[PDB]
């Protein structure tokens, strides 16, 4: 692991790993409004935190809707010259939704009902598969 | 005589395509409450008006209309598997004091959560 030599490095498709990716993006995501830069307030982060699980993908424009961001407020780390750039993904929990779609498609999960499996169990499924 | 405002934000969650019929249903639900007083937040059936929109309805506490409306909303949300409704609640005392700039968002953060579905 280079952090815990006894333990191995593992499992991108993992609640813990996907959540690491998500939190790294969210914590590093800053919005530039015409003028200067600023990072998301704690209420904004709290608002966005659970949306990658609730929706299929948290689109950048979709994030603008959630925050009532109001054009003249643009995302940094986003090529805004390209047209309809805000259809970019910004985050997709591939593993969580892969497990959820598998269960949904076979009759064990009520679609759009949160996956009740534990983070431990999700990590285990990711590592095993 | 205390005015609670129910802030409801409607999002399109992707899991399924959204039947034109469901858009008409939700538009009927939302537009039942609207009057010339709040001709803003009139609900169309197009995605642009139903997807990713905050609407703050004014209700009067000690009146059973707020609860019935929110129950109808919750029932539709439970039914529609592909539309997600978020409800909050704020007293108008605090609501009016916010800066108009993005009031509904702020009211959502500063307000009592009701149901997320």
């Amino acid at each position: 692991c280079t952090f815990e030599p006894a333990e191995p490095k593992a499992a991108k498709n993992t609640y813990t790993a996907e959540r690491f990716i998500w939190l790294t993006k969210l914590n590093n995501l800053r919005i530039l409004e015409q003028g200067s830069e600023r990072p998301l307030t704690d209420t904004e982060r709290a608002t966005l935190m659970d949306e990658p699980y609730r929706k299929s993908k948290l689109t950048y424009a979709q994030a603008r809707k959630l925050l009532g961001l109001e054009d003249t407020a643009f995302f940094k780390g986003l090529r805004y010259g390209k047209d309809n750039a805000e259809a970019s993904t910004l985050m997709e929990m591939k593993a969580y939704h892969a497990i959820s779609r598998a269960l949904e498609k076979e009759g064990l999960k009520d679609k759009k009902s949160p996956l009740n499996l534990s983070p431990e169990l999700q990590d285990e499924i990711g590592t095993a598969f | 005589s205390m005015f609670k405002r129910a802030i409801i934000f409607t999002s399109f969650n992707g899991f399924e395509k959204v039947s034109r019929t469901e858009k008409r249903r939700l538009a009927k639900i939302i537009n039942a409450r609207v009057s010339i007083i709040d001709e803003y937040l009139r609900a169309k059936d197009t995605n642009a008006s139903l997807d990713g929109q905050y609407r703050a309805f004014l209700f009067n506490d000690e009146s059973p209309a707020m609860t019935e409306f929110l129950a109808k909303l919750k029932a539709f949300a439970e039914s529609c598997t592909g539309i997600s409704i978020d409800a909050w609640e704020i007293e108008e005392s605090e609501y009016v004091r916010l800066p108009v700039e993005r009031r509904d968002f702020l009211a959502a953060a500063n307000g009592k959560e009701i149901f997320k579905i």
